[PDB]
């Protein structure tokens, strides 16, 4: 990992146009309709027997913002993203047993998410750019099963 | 194989994508090359540059496929059976190329597909392409 | 797909696994209870201690749903319609885990008939147990 | 990552009656027959033309001693697989583009080769305590990639 100049300005300066508030439920919601399997770690999170019951289900749309904090986070901490997820690592390593595949699905759902949302700005240098930041992401949370 | 909803959203994506599908084809492979570099030692005579003659050609070939998968969705088995034998006995791809391709390419749909793309259809198009890299890298004399 | 050759070698080498086939079953699953604990928890209710009478047992079924693939090899998809329902979209079993079972059934496998388990054949079990794990995470239901 | 003190000196006294140049050469050629995209990576040992051909190139022997030993290295130092690899990581993930799903294969296909010829031997316990090793040593050269 490690974003060029250019590519860290782009990733951050991109970001300051993400709604906060959807970014994280959408692509959530996506993983769990895209991935069914994922739905197994979310069953305590009401309806999710339909695709259109998994993009509409509010606990999922609330945790999504969760998520997308810590994306926030990583962002903000990219040169030190294994201690910025030491303890998400842990949790979702130690606790949760989620599969680390399912790690680089999700940071892949959500640059299809950023693709649809910006359209032509989401360009393949900016592409390639959020892809260091979400295998970033996926391979800290991954750690504590190193 | 495709569930019957599946059909219709891909068969409704690519219709959008339409006379387009070798410009997306060219921006996926770009997008790829850029996003995982690695991909690119799979094209070691080809100029990869922006914009390059033979990268746009090269669009145009797996559009004009992916197209011909679509108008046989039921038989890519037979439909693409000379590429399975290009890409997994001849070149050798590795498999988990096909996912770095496949993730471009629905990149480059929801980049240019800004109502279509719902979460629905993103499933469907999502099937779509890991069915047609299961052929790819499928090998049976 | 599975080639002649493939088809030849699985019913050929799983044709030996005789009345073993629940022994071996069984003890496919506890390799995988062992090395990859994370297996267990979609087995909550289930006692999965060392000589477990509900492991035999559930070691018994995995067998059987594997004779029953090889003698339908080209028509797989449909003697395990129900399996993958069950598995899929029932039970969300998340996809790695049918790796983990498949290598463990092939160590089984190794562990007990070595002059069977050649590169060739060890190739065609390989992938036998691919498509058989491809299905059950199959939708089309 | 952490093999308990007695599966420690499980996997030692397994490893202790390992033909040291033939296991090697065992599972490289059959990584090759078994996934053969992995072929490509190697194209310059010659004859791979079947099965029979791969298992019988004597560059694929060689190479599959130099593979036993780095796992012997590991072996030796459990606690310190990320050094041991660290310049091994480097060649396979900078110098040759390996993707690192095949870590995982070739430590699993080795798992197979071990179970091939110890037969009862090698026994859940003992294959559990190996799944550590391999997955740890997948992991340490992996390492260059994240
Ligand atoms: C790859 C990026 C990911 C990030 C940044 C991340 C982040 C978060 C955050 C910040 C929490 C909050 C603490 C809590 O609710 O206990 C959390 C919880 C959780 N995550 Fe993730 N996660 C990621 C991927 C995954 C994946 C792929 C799954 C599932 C396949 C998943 C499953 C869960 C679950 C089940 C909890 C829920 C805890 C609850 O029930 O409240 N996460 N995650
Ligand atoms: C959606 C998946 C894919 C489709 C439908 C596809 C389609 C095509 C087509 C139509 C051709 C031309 C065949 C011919 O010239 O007769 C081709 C060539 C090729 N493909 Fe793919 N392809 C796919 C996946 C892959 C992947 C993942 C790689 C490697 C990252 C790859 C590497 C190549 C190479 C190296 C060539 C030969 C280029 C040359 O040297 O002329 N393809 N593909
Ligand atoms: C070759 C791979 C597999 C085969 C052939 C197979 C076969 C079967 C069969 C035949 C049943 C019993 C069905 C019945 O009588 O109703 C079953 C149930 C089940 N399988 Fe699998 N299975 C496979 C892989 C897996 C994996 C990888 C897991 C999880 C690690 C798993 C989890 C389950 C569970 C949890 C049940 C329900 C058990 C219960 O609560 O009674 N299976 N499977
Ligand atoms: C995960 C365990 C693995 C171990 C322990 C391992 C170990 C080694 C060692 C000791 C070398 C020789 C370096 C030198 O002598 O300077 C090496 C070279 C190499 N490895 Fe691996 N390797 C592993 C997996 C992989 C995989 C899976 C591939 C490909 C799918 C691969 C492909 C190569 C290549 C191509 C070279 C030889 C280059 C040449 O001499 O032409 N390695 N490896």
């Amino acid at each position: 990992v490690h974003l060029t100049p250019e590519e860290k300005s782009a990733v951050t300066a991109l970001w300051g146009k993400v709604n906060v508030d959807e970014v994280g439920g959408e692509a959530l919601g996506r993983l769990l309709v895209v991935y069914p399997w994922t739905q197994r770690f979310f069953e305590s999170f009401g309806d999710l027997s339909t695709p259109d019951a998994v993009m509409g289900n509010p606990k999922v749309k609330a945790h999504g913002k969760k998520v997308l904090g810590a994306f926030s986070d990583g962002l903000a901490h990219l040169d030190n993203l294994k201690g910025t997820f030491a303890t998400l690592s842990e949790l979702h390593c130690d606790k949760l047993h989620v599969d680390p595949e399912n790690f680089r699905l999700l940071g892949n759902v959500l640059v299809c998410v950023l693709a649809h949302h910006f359209g032509k700005e989401f360009t393949p240098p900016v592409q390639a750019a959020y892809q260091k930041v979400v295998a970033g992401v996926a391979n800290a949370l991954a750690h504590k099963y190193h | 194989v495709l569930s019957p909803a599946d059909k219709t959203n891909v068969k409704a994506a690519w219709g959008k994508v339409g006379a387009h599908a070798g410009e997306y084809g060219a921006e996926a492979l770009e997008r790829m090359f850029l996003s995982f570099p690695t991909t690119k030692t799979y094209f070691p005579h080809f100029d990869l540059s922006h914009g390059s003659a033979q990268v746009k050609g090269h669009g145009k070939k797996v559009a004009d496929a992916l197209t011909n998968a679509v108008a046989h969705v039921d038989d890519m088995p037979n439909a693409l059976s000379a590429l399975s034998d290009l890409h997994a006995h001849k070149l050798r791809v590795d498999p988990v190329n096909f996912k770095l391709l496949s993730h471009c390419l629905l990149v480059t749909l929801a980049a240019h597909l800004p109502a279509e793309f719902t979460p629905a259809v993103h499933a469907s198009l999502d099937k779509f392409l890991a069915s047609v890299s299961t052929v790819l890298t499928s090998k049976y004399r």
